[PDB]
């Protein structure tokens, strides 16, 4: 056949995408102990094929991971930019889904997905790096649910 | 015939260097008490062809873009050929020299990377790691000038049938001290890493060359210790046991590397050139005065057939 | 109750013993093969990784997440 | 042998009309000055190892050492130049004239 | 523990263990069972080519003995 | 023809890798680095003069050798020292 | 006293030189004292990378033998008595 | 496989020749490196393996390095680049064709000389000991140990001088 090979191709190169999952860091603030506690040995972050930390022209994943404010919103942004496609993206924290407790203040982006896209969401102040995995599994998961080949070999 | 032995020599190189990258991750892993990769597949044999697959996944002048990691790999890939396994593919008097040449030829690389970059926060970085790049081939040089008195021919052959009785470390290991160092700067590794320790260009394929390529020169490295200073046994009859026994000192020194790696901070660029010029440089050069002296005052002058 | 760190008691000696113990400190790298025995020593122990789908780290009644309305 | 040769003394007379001629550079210069030195190296060689005379051989090696050398003075003046000035160009040298 | 290394340290073993061998037993499957001759001087390669002349066949692997 | 093979060899796998790459997917000065580049030299080509040893040795006016031989290390290496005490292996600006 | 202090001092504070310089002494030393050093140019010269074009018999020249495994030539039973 | 000289000779020619026709530097340079690895390979071809190899080891690995670091670190490509290289380069494939035509021009006239071409293959060497040892420019080079001591206290001079001159230059 060729749609049945077509679909085990992307299954594959998901696997790819999947595993060598590589991160930029930007953390910012107290959302970013728990990174650390992550990729600590209890947790492991690595045991996924994901490693601790990596510059970004060579990442694939970035969290994000503390308060947004107006004067790291270029520089977040120019990161997002910069970084090669396809680029995910997860936010860790209420400070940066929706401005957490600094919500009504003045020096605030009121959530990243205003400067920046997103494919996954976390709760917390803090979370727990256990909620970080369950985050970072759901993101392989809406990786896995990509089907590229077969919409371009439909196109 | 030849072409099936290149590949031999050229397909298991490669599979022995993903899978080093492996045994990095875990060793450091297990070092730093957690485990390491044990998901992808059963104790984690495919996080590298995930990385590969990846890689060639990501998107991004075309002439240095492409020559400069190109040029690296081929040489590192060619500094294999002359070795003794125990009899070598191709056998070169004055193969150390040419292992030397295609060794610090890479510079060359890593400075048009610089060059095409207008990066001055590039050309800093570039300069620096050149230079003691450089500083340590040098003594990476002299050592074997040094040494290799004690056998009258740059062959590498003739190592072995030398070490037949004894061994090269019980004697020179004010050397084996030093060789086993340098390597750690040519190849910019631990505790000298500094030029990937201060960031402030190299996409995702020409960084899977470039990565292939060191880690490639850290085999190799330490494949050139094994035969040099710690000669195997050359019972003519073995050769399997002499590349037996080849393989596991190989494997003790790329983990001895990574103890290091794991265990000690990084050298600051001052510190680092003043350790070269001001500890290695005069021992070098005494101790090659004295290995030039021991077969005068002793009877041990060497031939050459 | 104050203390006093990186300060000796008195003055040192030029004792021809201490030269040759820092002399060889300083050549075969005594204090940093040391360290290399102690990271052996850790990567001949147990980690204390787990695998969290299948195993799930402690806590305490106490815990403060998902929210929940109740009933009588 | 007598067609490489005669290859070569070109790639001396081509060396000689890149630094007698100049292109708003310095470098060129002496880039052409060392491929002058590497042909000349080449064809004393050369001469050496087809008439098997040993005794001679020192003389390339004699050589290239002191082109080294020359090379390095050259390059340290270059850059005394560019640092005082601002580059490493011809046309600001229009001094002395007086 | 550490016991979950091997299957990465045998893999990298057998992997720079094949090229060794590899290259032994194909050079004396080519030169019939012994090795493969070196010429670090001119004598050796007058030597091989001698044999090459007189071989009967163009080629250096065989030695003859006193049947000639 | 062995080492043209091997190269060839070598180079076209990498294009390979690189071309595969491109398809699957669809200044002021610092005078101490030209002095420490120049100390680079003036050293290789100590490394030019001395590599011969090996053959050198095997000769009959060991007087000579030995002699010639720790000549240049000793006069190179207070070069070495003199370029030290002056300061060229300092780095501090 | 002076030199002594020196050296107590120089060997904690920087022996790399020390070592340096003793090896360097030794190298110059040594060969003019031990006795095994002369026995490598009598080697060198013995070691026949050519060969010994003979002569002819028209005089009365007693040293040279008639034939090779003959006792009346240079000989250098030292060399395996080593 | 006879023609090989004649290939290394011309490359080396060509290399020159884009020095000559000064280029822009970055890409003067690829050209200077492949003149010294072809004329490493005709001494090579030759029979002068130690020569090629020092060559290899000093001449690239020790000048042509600290060329490009001085050059980097000291020099700026201002854009001179009116298409100046893609002239040069429709300046040197008429140079080229000049040069071809010129050779098969000259061998008429000269037939025995300048370059004998039916025979081309032989004429590279001419005598050799076929059942000697100790023949390998080792020894010519290992000879100033022995004897010509001159070359070597010369070279040692020279950069035993030449440490002096750049730093009193430099300051
Ligand atoms: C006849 C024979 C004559 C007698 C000779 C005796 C033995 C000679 C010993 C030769 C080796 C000398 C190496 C050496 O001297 O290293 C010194 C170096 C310190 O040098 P420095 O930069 O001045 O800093 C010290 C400040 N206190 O020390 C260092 O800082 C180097 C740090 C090295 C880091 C890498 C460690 C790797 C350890 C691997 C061990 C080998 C397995
Ligand atoms: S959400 Fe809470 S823990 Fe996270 S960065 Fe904001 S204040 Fe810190």
């Amino acid at each position: 056949r060729a749609e049945y090979v077509v679909t085990k191709l992307d299954d594959l190169i998901n696997w790819a995408r999947r595993s060598s999952l590589w991160p930029m860091t930007f953390g910012l603030a107290c959302c970013a102990v728990e990174m650390m506690h992550m990729a600590a040995p209890r947790y492991d972050m690595d045991r996924f094929g994901v490693v601790f930390r990596a510059s970004p022209r060579q990442a694939d994943v970035m969290i994000v991971a503390g308060t947004l404010t107006n004067k790291m919103a270029p520089a977040l942004r120019k990161v997002y930019d910069q970084m090669p496609e396809p680029r995910y993206v997860v936010s860790m924290g209420s400070c940066a889904n929706g401005g957490g407790y600094y919500h009504y203040s003045y020096s605030v982006v009121r959530g990243c997905d205003r400067i920046v896209p997103v494919d996954i969401y976390v709760p917390g102040c803090p979370p727990t790096a256990e909620a970080l995995l369950y985050g970072i599994l759901q993101l392989q998961r809406k990786i896995k649910r990509e089907q590229k080949l077969k919409i371009w070999y439909r196109r | 015939m030849f072409f099936i032995n290149i590949l031999t020599l050229l397909v298991p190189i490669l599979i022995a260097m993903a899978f080093l990258t492996l045994v990095e991750r875990k060793i450091l892993g297990y070092m730093q008490l957690r485990k390491g990769p044990n998901i992808v597949g059963p104790y984690g044999i495919l996080q590298p062809f995930a990385d590969a697959m990846k890689l060639f996944m990501k998107e991004p002048s075309m002439s240095l873009f492409i020559i400069a990691p190109t040029l690296s790999l081929t040489l590192a890939l060619s500094l294999w050929v002359p070795l003794p396994m125990p009899h070598p593919l191709i056998n070169l008097n004055l193969g150390i020299l040419f292992i030397l040449a295609t060794s610090s030829l890479s510079v060359y690389s890593i400075l048009w990377s610089g060059w095409a970059s207008n990066s001055k926060y590039s050309l800093f970085g570039a300069l620096r790691a050149v230079a003691q790049t450089i500083s340590y081939e040098v003594t990476m040089a002299i050592i074997l000038l040094s040494v290799l008195l004690m056998n009258g021919s740059y062959s590498l052959q003739t190592l072995i049938t030398t070490q037949e009785h004894m061994w090269l470390l019980l004697p020179a290991w004010p050397m084996a001290m030093m060789w086993f160092i340098s390597t750690l700067a040519e190849t910019n590794r631990a505790p000298f890493d500094l030029t990937e320790g201060e960031s402030e260009e190299y996409a995702a394929g020409p960084f899977a060359l470039f990565f292939m390529a060191e880690y490639t020169n850290i085999i190799l490295m330490n494949a050139l210790t094994t035969i040099i200073f710690l000669g195997p046994l050359y019972y003519i009859n073995l050769p399997e046991l002499y590349s037996t026994n080849f393989m596991m000192e190989a494997l003790l020194l790329s983990s001895t590397f990574l103890w290091i790696r794991a265990s000690y901070p990084r050298f600051r660029y001052d510190q680092l050139m003043h350790l070269l010029w001001k500890n290695f440089l005069p021992l070098t050069l005494a101790l090659c005065m004295w290995h030039i002296s021991l077969p005068i005052f002793t009877a041990g002058v060497p031939p050459y057939m | 109750t104050y203390k006093y760190v990186n300060k000796k008691e008195q003055e040192s000696e030029v004792d021809m013993k201490s030269a040759t113990d820092n002399a060889a400190r300083i050549l075969m790298w005594t204090e940093l093969i040391r360290g290399l025995g102690m990271t052996l020593s850790y990567l001949f122990r147990e980690p204390a990784t787990i695998n969290y789908p299948f195993e799930k780290g402690p806590l305490s009644p106490r815990f403060r997440g998902e929210h929940a309305l109740r009933r009588y | 042998m007598p067609s490489t040769f005669f290859n070569l003394t070109m790639a001396f007379s081509l060396s000689l009309l890149g630094t007698l001629m100049f292109r708003s550079h310095l470098m060129s210069t002496l880039l052409c000055l060392e491929g002058m030195v590497l042909s000349l190296f080449i064809m004393t060689s050369v001469t050496s190892l087809n008439s098997n005379s040993m005794s001679s051989m020192p003389i390339p090696i004699t050589i290239l050492v002191f082109a080294a050398c020359e090379a390095a003075v050259g390059l340290a003046l270059l850059v005394k130049v560019s640092n005082t000035y601002g580059t490493d160009y011809v046309q600001n040298l229009n001094l002395l004239q007086c | 523990m550490w016991f979950e290394i091997l299957p990465g340290l045998a893999i990298m073993g057998v992997c720079l263990v094949i090229p060794g061998v590899s290259t032994a037993y194909i050079h004396k499957f080519t030169n019939g069972g012994k090795e493969k001759r070196v010429a670090r001087v001119q004598y050796q390669w007058y030597l091989m080519e001698r044999d090459r002349r007189i071989s009967g066949v163009n080629r250096y692997y065989v030695s003859k003995g006193l049947e000639n | 023809m062995n080492l043209y093979t091997v190269i060839f060899i070598n180079i076209l796998l990498s294009l390979t890798l690189i071309l595969v790459a491109f398809w699957l997917p669809q200044l002021p000065f610092s005078m101490k680095f030209f002095l420490v580049a120049i100390t680079f030299l003036l050293f290789d080509l100590e490394i030019a003069l001395l590599l011969p040893l090996p053959w050198a040795i095997q000769t009959i006016k060991t007087s000579t050798m030995m002699i010639m031989a720790f000549i240049l290390v000793t006069i190179l290496s207070l070069g070495l020292a003199y370029e030290w005490t002056q300061k060229g292996l300092e780095w501090t600006e | 006293g002076r030199i002594s202090a020196f050296l107590k001092n120089a060997w904690a504070k920087e022996p790399v030189l020390v070592v340096s310089f003793s090896v360097w002494g030794l190298a110059i030393i040594m060969p003019m004292i031990s006795p095994y050093t002369k026995y490598a140019s009598m080697i060198n010269k013995a070691t026949p990378y050519n060969y010994p074009v003979p002569v002819r018999d028209d005089g009365n020249m007693p040293d040279v033998p008639s034939h090779p495994q003959d006792p009346l030539g240079p000989s250098l039973d030292w060399l395996k008595n080593l | 496989m006879n023609n090989y000289i004649f290939v290394l000779s011309s490359l080396f020619l060509v290399g020159c020749l884009g020095l000559a026709l000064k280029p822009s530097l970055i890409y003067g340079g690829l050209g200077l490196i492949v003149s010294g690895f072809v004329g490493c390979l005709m001494v090579l071809g030759f029979g002068g393996s130690f020569l090629g190899l020092m060559v290899f080891l000093i001449y690239l690995g020790g000048m042509l390095v600290v060329f490009g670091y001085t050059t980097a670190m000291a020099t700026e490509e201002y854009p001179e680049t009116w298409g100046s290289n893609w002239l040069i380069l429709g300046f040197l494939v008429l140079g080229v064709i000049m040069e071809v035509f010129l050779i098969c021009v000259l061998n008429y006239y000269d037939e025995v000389g300048v370059i004998n071409l039916d025979g081309l293959g032989d004429w590279l060497m001419y005598e050799v000991d076929d059942v000697g040892v100790m023949l390998e420019g080792g020894i010519g080079v290992a000879a100033m140990y022995s004897c010509a001591t001159w070359m070597m206290v010369v070279a040692g001079w020279s950069l035993f001088a030449g440490i002096f001159i750049i730093i009193e230059i430099t300051r």
